[PDB]
RNA sequence: UGUCCCAACGUUGGGCCCGGUGAACUGUACAUUCCAGUGCGGAGUCUGGAGACACCCAGGGGGAAGCGAAGACCCUAUGGA
RNA sequence: CGCUCUAAUUGGAUGGAAGUAGGGGUGAAAACUCCUAUGGACCGAUUAGUGACGAAAAUCCUGGCCAUAGUAGCAGCGAUA
RNA sequence: ACCCUCAGAAGGGAGGCGAAAUAGAGCAUGAAAUCAGUUGGCGAUCGAGCGACAGGGCAUACAAGGUCCCUCGACGAAUGACCGACGCGCGAGCGUCCAGUAAGACUCACGGGAAGCCGAUGUUCUGUCGUACGUUUUGAAAAACGAGCCAGGGAGUGUGUCU
């Protein structure tokens, strides 16, 4: 698995990780990538407009296929990556949770940084035509989160 | 308070002229870098050159812009040829009984980096008291 | 016979596949395989006196 | 609109192609040309086969395409860049500071250059570029 | 008698957007190309011009002498059956 | 010039060996060497030997990995649930 | 271990052991291909063997390289003048003299200056040359053949006899 990537001071900031989680990789770069430079809080919602349909995530990378996202702004193809989202919540669920077990006010601290790092896959098999097999494989995805005081 | 390095770091050695001028000479004239043809196009093939032996190389052939081929003609002068680009004549060094017969004058010394800390020290200092540079120097904080 | 165990055959022409001898869909014996034989390896006949 | 030209040249009665060759050497030199009178300019020839040469150039093209210039203005401008490696940062730079007008939009007269002009009473075979735009179907605006 | 003149409208399942799942073929490199030329005589890459702001979605497949198969045709081998 | 192991001669290493990463110097070059970080136990030099001794290629072998792609499929069957 | 979180013997946070947890369980070291985040350089008007050699921008902790810039002056190979004087030519221009002079690459000396400053490295811009590599072939950039990328593996050996 990982280890954070980033240096943090202790005393003003709170940390958080996601290990193997099997989801995509993919939309948690997304995801990250979105939710970076916010507010614990407002990550929050935003995941969770995301889960509603109200709220679309852009996906910049990896967008082959994609359609075009009329709220998407300074760009256009975006999804609602709900399972992705429902993880990172549960990350920063943990995150907000462990920086008011320290005394800070979890969701107003700002998201200092996020990173979604693929740590291997589950591999499968899929049987195909011809008496013939070709992998069939999940994401494991680990993810890195460090809130800091405003 | 700030780090200083052991021994006659300033030290230089006294040339020939003629030696000065060739020095001098091998520092402007530089060399190619010689790096193995397409070195730059395949992740899997080296900077470590080798002679072109392709029928149909560019190279090869002497096609310019493709990078000078490796000759006797590109040898530095003999009189400079391996010194230091300080002008003195390196001598490797693992313990103190390697700097006997070495002169401070011409030749500046190089520890060898397996040497520990412990035999530096003592090589270090005879070396400075023989009046003898070291190249790889320690910085202690004084 | 280090290398030799085996009846590794070549496919030949037809799948777009190198002419290498291979059993259970493994490479096999020739040199360039691995598992396969040693080329020119040691040799007890040799007279190194 | 505006334009500090260091040189402001008067192709009235001039060989465009001289004109040109010098507006090009001068561009390159780093100097903010503007020619001006270019419904005046003139290129020497038999008519007919004069303008069979520029219909032709309007008639080329496909989906890539081929933007040819009717108007004396462009023509000008495209004749100038042929002389320019308009594609190259210098040249684009040079070919930028150099614009072609219909008329004279400047209170100064522009400048005759040395060996462009056109002597009307020995010379009967040649044209106005005014008048290969308007048979190349422009819409005579001056 | 929609085979045709000569196509139209409609029905169901796809196709398109969304959540979840999630391969393969293929990849010397570079690659926004077009017209001409040239070259081992069938060039996105040479030469000259022309055109060309970047990214993305959908399409029907013109080109990559597209992908797939060390040509079955033909000839050659002091080859095989 | 470089690699393995043997022998004689002779050195380094827990005051930090090999290796690896980045960087400095030398050699026309094969390649030699130093600095910092990592590592945490082995490593050289000269001479004379030794040989399963040097790779960019073989539709090469084995393993790992990227693009392909969040794409195809998860609809089509007289059993539409 | 204990405490917080969690649907939770999961995971995470905080904490404990040890020289070391970046020794935490397929756990020594931990390359490349390659992925996430990030720094430097370039960047949505522009052209493709991706570079070599020259030269500029921007960027750079120490260490292991320490040079570099400008005035002037010394030396100074081949080469080698302007202006002016005189004499030719229809003319472009030439001849003689000034003069093998002034100049002239490198190098050095005095004085002054730089420490991102010189070298070097990363990237990028300009100039010159430039259609991979290997193989087949009279001729390969080839619309001839081979490779997706990387690592590791991968081909003159032994005995006998002769020379
Ligand atoms: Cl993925
Ligand atoms: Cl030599
Ligand atoms: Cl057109
Ligand atoms: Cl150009
Ligand atoms: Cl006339
Ligand atoms: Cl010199
Ligand atoms: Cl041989
Ligand atoms: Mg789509
Ligand atoms: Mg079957
Ligand atoms: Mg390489
Ligand atoms: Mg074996
Ligand atoms: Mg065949
Ligand atoms: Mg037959
Ligand atoms: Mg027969
Ligand atoms: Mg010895
Ligand atoms: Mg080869
Ligand atoms: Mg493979
Ligand atoms: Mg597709
Ligand atoms: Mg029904
Ligand atoms: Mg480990
Ligand atoms: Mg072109
Ligand atoms: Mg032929
Ligand atoms: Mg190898
Ligand atoms: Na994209
Ligand atoms: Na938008
Ligand atoms: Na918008
Ligand atoms: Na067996
Ligand atoms: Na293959
Ligand atoms: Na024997
Ligand atoms: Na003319
Ligand atoms: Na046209
Ligand atoms: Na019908
Ligand atoms: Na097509
Ligand atoms: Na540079
Ligand atoms: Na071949
Ligand atoms: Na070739
Ligand atoms: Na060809
Ligand atoms: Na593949
Ligand atoms: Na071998």
């Amino acid at each position: 698995g990982i280890s954070y990537s980033v240096e943090a001071d202790p005393d003003t900031t709170a940390k958080a990780m996601l290990r193997e989680r099997q989801m995509s990789f993919k939309h948690s770069k997304a995801i990250a990538r979105e939710i970076k430079g916010k507010t614990a809080g407002e990550a929050v919602d935003y995941l969770e407009a995301v889960i509603e349909g109200d709220q679309p995530v852009p996906f910049k990378q990896h967008n082959s296929g994609v359609g075009h996202k009329s709220k998407v702004d300074g760009w256009d193809a975006g999804r609602y990556p709900e399972k992705a989202s429902k993880a990172f919540l549960d990350l920063l669920e943990n995150a907000v949770g462990n920086a008011d077990h320290q005394g800070f006010d979890g969701e107003a601290m700002t998201i200092k940084h996020v990173a979604a790092h693929k740590v291997g896959e589950q591999q499968g098999r899929k049987p195909r035509a011809m008496g013939r097999a070709s992998a069939w494989n999940s994401p494991q995805v680990d993810v890195e989160l460090i809130l800091e005081e405003p | 308070t700030e780090l200083q390095a052991r021994g006659l770091t300033e030290k230089t050695p006294d040339l020939s002229d003629e030696d000065a001028r060739l020095l001098t000479q091998r520092h402007r004239v530089g060399k190619p870098q010689f790096n193995r043809q397409d070195h730059h196009k395949k992740k899997r093939v080296s900077t470590s050159w080798r002679k072109p032996r392709g029928q149909l190389s560019k190279q090869r052939r002497g096609i310019k812009g493709k990078g000078d081929t490796v000759e006797a003609g590109f040898r530095s002068p003999t009189a400079v040829r391996g010194k230091h680009p300080s002008g003195f004549e390196e001598v490797r060094v693992h313990n103190v009984d390697d700097l006997e017969g070495v002169d401070g004058d011409t030749e500046a010394v190089r520890i060898a980096s397996k040497v520990g800390a412990r035999k530096r020290e003592r090589i270090e200092e005879e070396a400075e008291d023989a009046g003898i540079r070291v190249l790889n120097p320690t910085y202690v904080e004084v | 016979y280090a290398g030799l165990r085996t009846p590794a055959e070549s496919f030949g022409s037809g799948r777009g596949q190198a002419h290498v001898p291979k059993l259970d869909g493994r490479a096999r014996r020739v040199p360039q395989a691995v598992k396969g034989r040693s080329a020119h390896p040691p040799k007890t006949e040799k007279d190194r006196s | 609109a505006e334009f500090d030209a260091d040189v402001i040249v008067d192709a009235r009665d001039c060989i465009m192609g001289r004109v040109a060759s010098q507006v090009a050497e001068q561009a390159l030199d780093g100097e903010t040309v503007a020619v001006v009178n270019a419904e005046r300019a003139v290129i020497t020839g038999r008519e007919e086969q004069i303008v069979e040469k520029y219909e032709k150039r309007v008639d080329i093209g496909n989906d890539n395409g081929y933007f040819y210039p009717k108007r004396p203005d462009g023509i000008f401008k495209r004749t100038i860049r042929g002389m320019l490696p308009h594609k190259k940062q210098r040249g684009r730079e040079a070919f930028e500071s150099v614009r072609v007008y219909l008329g004279n939009p400047y209170d100064e007269d522009g400048e005759v250059l040395d060996g462009t002009s056109l002597d009307r009473l020995s010379n009967i075979k040649f044209v106005t570029l005014g008048e290969i735009s308007e048979t190349l179907g422009a819409n005579k605006t001056w």
